[PDB]
RNA sequence: UGCCGGCAUGAGUAACGAUAAAAGAAGUGAGAAUCUUCUUCGCCGUAAGGACAAGGGUUCCUGGGGAAGGGUCGUCCGCCC
RNA sequence: ACCCUCGUUAAGGAACUUUGCAAUCUCACCCCGUAACUUCGGAAGAAGGGGUCCCCACGCUUCGCGUGGGGCGCAGUGAA
RNA sequence: UGGCACCUCGAUGUCGGCUCGUCGCAUCCUGGGGCUGAAGAAGGUCCCAAGGGUUGGGCUGUUCGCCCAUUAAAGCGGCACGCGAGCUGGGUUCAGAACGUCGUGAGACAGUUCGGUCUCUAUCCGCUACGGGCGCAGGAGAAUUGAGGGGAGUUGCUCCUAGUACGAGAGGACCGGAGUGAACGGACCGCUGGUCUCCCUGCUGUCGUACCAACGGCACAUGCAGGGUAGCUAUGUCCGGAACGGAUAACCGCUGAAAGCAUCUAAGCGGGAAGCCAGCCCCAAGAUGAGUUCUCCCACUGUUCAGGUAAGACUCCCGGAAGACCACCGGGUUAAGAGGCCAGGCGUGCACGCAUAGCAAUGUGUUCAGCGGACUGGUGCUCAUCAGUCGAGGUCUUGACCA
């Protein structure tokens, strides 16, 4: 029920006496700004606002968002959830000690529209012979005549997926010196330079 | 998303350091009559000295450095490029002028073993 | 798919083979007129060498030689196309629009001096 | 790891011509026979069992000729790295005799063995074990 | 070799709902730098040669 | 489920032909990317050379104009005079 | 996306599958070297072994090879 | 396997094989339960619902089938015994020939065998996608809680109270425990590799420089041997189905009625693994069952008619590890966005001049740098003067409410 913020950047780091695999993410602290009560706006809340820009000659409407009783640039905004915590900053680094079981989530890759071959990643059908189908394809998937709606299923080509990942379990490295850093073991989503909500164990007892 | 109009890679390159306090050795310097030694595990510790007996021979690229450009021949060949960033293993060593075939890795050869292949390479044909 | 730039659309052998005979209508001429692309990755060439055509010496006239044959390619990089800009980094000729071929889409500029 | 497999010195019980190509386990080192145990994959570790093909055979002296038995093998070529930023493998390995009960006959091994095999209980593996 | 006819049509009620999701974009956004107007998606006159300076040709 | 004559729709998509590279200065003018005077490139050259055999009969020229054709079109044709 | 076309692989080399058509692999010249069968003229121009570029004491040298000291590259009719 | 011959001959082509497979359960392997002539180990039959899942070789065209080892086990009825708007024909079942008996001969056989073309411009219903818009009533950048549409689950094995309850002897649990694995969700580049069609070295043949160290055009759009970043994906690495509440079936009760005893008397309540509410994510309050908040423009008048004045969307210039287009992003100068130049790796590994041994092929030296397609960057230079489009102030009624 802490930190969040922006992907960008890996690598493999020393643990012990050795090297293993390790993973990595930037981070600072956009501030609450926003907090409101309950009566209205539902539960609890709060609203992420803040990273690096320069939202000046952005827009004139958001930077009213913009006041309470902080100041300099917001680029994204967001929120989390219920729960307590002070009104500072995102980083691993506040009240809850080092050493936390995260988990992360992530958007998408740059992709478009492509193959079910790969939303299945299996397209068997030999065809060594014939060419008329290139592999490519899964086939098959029909039978007679008694009605037929292609069902809901099928993931066919489309638009693929910046949705949330939630990966869950994935230990953390090392505290550093420095303006906060946090690092995490495990491919950890969101294409380079992501975002990522950050979220506490949940993985049911 | 992180991506806007901040230089944050002393993560990448500062704590990446700020965890190291070595000056390996780098001497790719091959056929030597004695070098480094992995201090192993097994038992409680028992912290042994005779990992593999290597010519020494490769460089690498940060926290990984495939280091083995070694193998044997007992056992045909067998290479494990193991990892130079580590504080558990004996702190190296460095001998031979070397006449240096290309350093770094080669793949190659591996297995034209036969005799002449000691600490050389140019070869007539 | 991939990205970062710095592609290659007309032949793959016309990295080395094409502006050696399209180009090369600058030395003498300068009324160069190829692709809204081309140019732009070919930045990476003219105001590119230019260190090694400061003054003159004999391996900075090699593939500053015969890399776009002709004379004026040597015989004016050291006393005429280095030194006429032998003070400012990168960023000289004003490559830019002409008025399209009109039925297609495709502008090609001029390129000149002063 | 694989069907067929060709490899370089076994045993040293006799010939330089082997085979393997059926894979067999249950997670021991030297039980028995029961029926079942584990296999749902597609090749092997180290020190597992596989059923290798027998193929040849010895000179004559306690192993017979088209024989056929319950072989086993030593090292791969696939997959596992040695943590310590490095790695430890062949394109080859051997094979030795190793009774289908699970009894290993480790005459005298020749030639480097593996360390890996200091995990995979071992026991009569690593011992006669020339270049470690 | 003949892949399943065509058979039905689709002539009016339809063909119809066609010149919408596409059309043309309709423009008439700027009207150049400072005399006359063109412009262009960001780009200078023939007229005046300019955005701002130095350009082109009358 | 006819026959011709015309309008059709498959629809503006598949496709411009063996995937055997081309840029440009300049002539012209109605604007020119594929003409023309031309330095650079490359494919064939026991060929996709030139002559004889059959054929088409008007190809070749002095050149000239887009109605139409060369499945873009064009100030090029061996279209048409 | 996919699609025809081309090339390069860790892990096994056909377990793939009706059967290595396809795919793809692969088969220099000189010398020496060479079977069961056989109407001995064959089956093999088989298998296999060394070289063939360069400075040189040197041929029928207006052109080959050759007893030798040696030169470059991981490899030498080396591309086809 | 069929009895019917009802429309299908303006014609719907066996079976099987890969893959897509998604349904049902009677349950093929877990689960909690009835019993067991079951001591344990392990089963023998039955009860309940889907939560999941179920191999590789041999032959065949194979449905089937048995032979080899596995597998927690290898299902049964789905689908014209799934399907060429996939291929395959492979058998055989199209015309050729051969055998077996036969018809007198021409010839006959779901008797046997050898080869033996195979479709086809996807308007679309529909499905996997992205956009043109319309939208619950002033116009807008964006941040949000939600029905719910999907994703959403399998399992052997060490060690421990385990050498125990049980067993006269071999051996070995109801509970769970950290632990090794599979086809199987992604991710990530920085452990493993390829890919690289232009960056280098190596070599034969041809030409252009007269000519040479020295290089280029051709050998798939790198010729041949090898190397290669940014990216991609698997063998690369990590995580994946386990707490727990309502309430099940199999079953166990507290009081035990009516037939004054008892049984889970359906009259009070509990224990019950997997489904179902839930717990991880997308979508999404336009689900017309119109939910909330940070934010911008206006105190005027003329074509039941009526203005001189906009900030947010945008043509866009140079660009994005974003892509057909395009929803998301970076500069338009109050200027560091792609390229050139520059500090540095990067790979061809010691470029070119010159002197020398001297027949000299070549070598040494100055140079582990010269040389370096998109690399952490730097330089605000090659580019950025400017210019445009919704030119506007909350519909009817009644209530909590304001002096």
């Amino acid at each position: 029920m802490k930190g969040i913020l922006g992907t960008k950047i890996g690598m493999t780091q020393i643990w012990k006496n050795d090297r293993a695999i390790p993973v990595t993410v930037v981070l600072a602290g956009p501030c609450p700004i926003v907090q409101r009560k309950t009566a209205q706006t539902d539960g609890y809340e709060a609203v992420q606002i803040g990273y690096a820009p320069k939202a000046e000659r952005k827009v004139n409407k958001p930077m009213q968002g913009h006041f309470a009783k902080a100041g300099v640039a917001p680029t994204r905004i967001l929120r989390e959830f219920r729960g307590f915590a002070p009104d500072g900053d995102s980083v691993n680094v506040d009240i809850f000690a080092e050493g936390e079981k995260i988990d992360a989530t992530g958007t998408s890759k740059g992709k478009g529209t492509q193959g079910v071959m790969k939303r299945w990643n299996f397209a068997g059908g030999p065809a060594s012979h014939g060419s008329k189908k290139w592999h490519r394809r899964p086939g098959s998937i029909g039978q007679r005549k008694t009605p037929g709606r292609v069902y809901k299923g099928k993931r066919m080509a489309g638009h693929m997926g910046m949705e949330r990942v939630t990966v869950q379990n994935l230990e953390v490295v090392e505290i550093r010196a420095g303006e906060n850093l946090i690092l995490v073991k495990g491919a950890i989503p969101g294409a380079n330079g992501g975002l990522v909500v950050l979220r506490s164990a949940a993985k049911a007892s | 998303q992180t991506h806007i109009k901040i230089n944050r890679g002393e993560l990448l390159r500062g704590i990446e350091q700020d965890h190291t306090r070595q000056l390996p050795d780098f001497r790719p310097g091959d056929t030597v009559r004695v070098d480094t030694k992995v201090r192993e595990g097994n038992r409680t510790r028992s912290q042994a000295f005779e990992g593999v007996v290597i010519a020494i021979n490769g460089s690498g690229s940060r926290k990984s450095f495939t280091v083995r450009k070694i193998s044997f021949g007992e056992g045909v060949e067998r290479v494990f490029p193991f990892a130079s960033p580590l504080v558990n293993q004996v702190t190296i060593v460095e001998r031979g002028k070397v006449r240096r075939a290309k350093l770094y890795y080669l793949r190659e050869l591996r297995g034209k073993a036969a005799r002449i292949k000691s600490d050389r390479s140019r070869v007539m044909k | 798919h991939g990205k970062a730039g710095r592609k290659l659309n007309r032949n793959s052998s016309a990295r080395v083979a094409l502006a050696r005979a399209q180009a090369t209508a600058l030395l003498r001429e300068g009324r160069i007129q190829t692709t809204l692309t081309k140019a732009k990755e070919l930045r990476p060439f003219v105001e590119q060498l230019i260190t090694t055509a400061k003054g003159g010496d004999l391996h900075s006239r090699r593939l500053v030689a015969q890399d776009i044959h002709d004379k004026d390619v040597v015989r004016k990089v050291m006393d005429e196309v280095a030194p006429k800009y032998a003070e400012r980094p990168g960023g000289y000729t004003r490559i830019l629009r002409v008025g399209t071929r009109r039925g297609d889409g495709v502008t090609m500029a001029l390129i000149e001096l002063v | 790891i694989m069907p067929q497999s060709r490899l370089d010195v076994a045993d040293n019980s006799g010939a330089r011509e082997i085979m393997c190509i059926r894979v067999l386990n249950s997670g021991i080192g030297g039980k028995g026979l029961t029926t079942g145990g584990g296999g749902n994959k597609r090749y092997a570790h180290v020190g597992d069992i596989i059923v290798a093909s027998v193929k040849d055979a010895a000179p004559r002296g306690a192993v017979k000729a088209g024989d056929v038995v319950k072989a086993v093998v030593v090292r791969t070529s696939h997959a596992i790295k040695r943590a310590d930023g490095s790695t430890i493998r062949f394109d080859r390995n051997a094979a030795v005799i190793i009774n289908n009960q699970g009894e290993p006959r480790g005459t005298r091994v020749f030639g480097p063995v593996a360390r890996e095999l200091r995990d995979r209980r071992f026991m009569k593996i690593v011992s006669l074990a020339p270049e470690v | 070799a003949k892949h399943p006819v065509p058979k039905k049509k689709t002539s009016k009620s339809k063909r119809d709902m066609r010149r919408s999701h596409h059309a043309l974009t309709a423009p008439n956004l700027t009207e150049c730098p400072q005399c006359h107007g063109k412009k262009l998606s960001h780009h200078i006159c023939p007229n005046c040669g300019y955005y701002d300076g130095r350009q082109v040709l009358a």
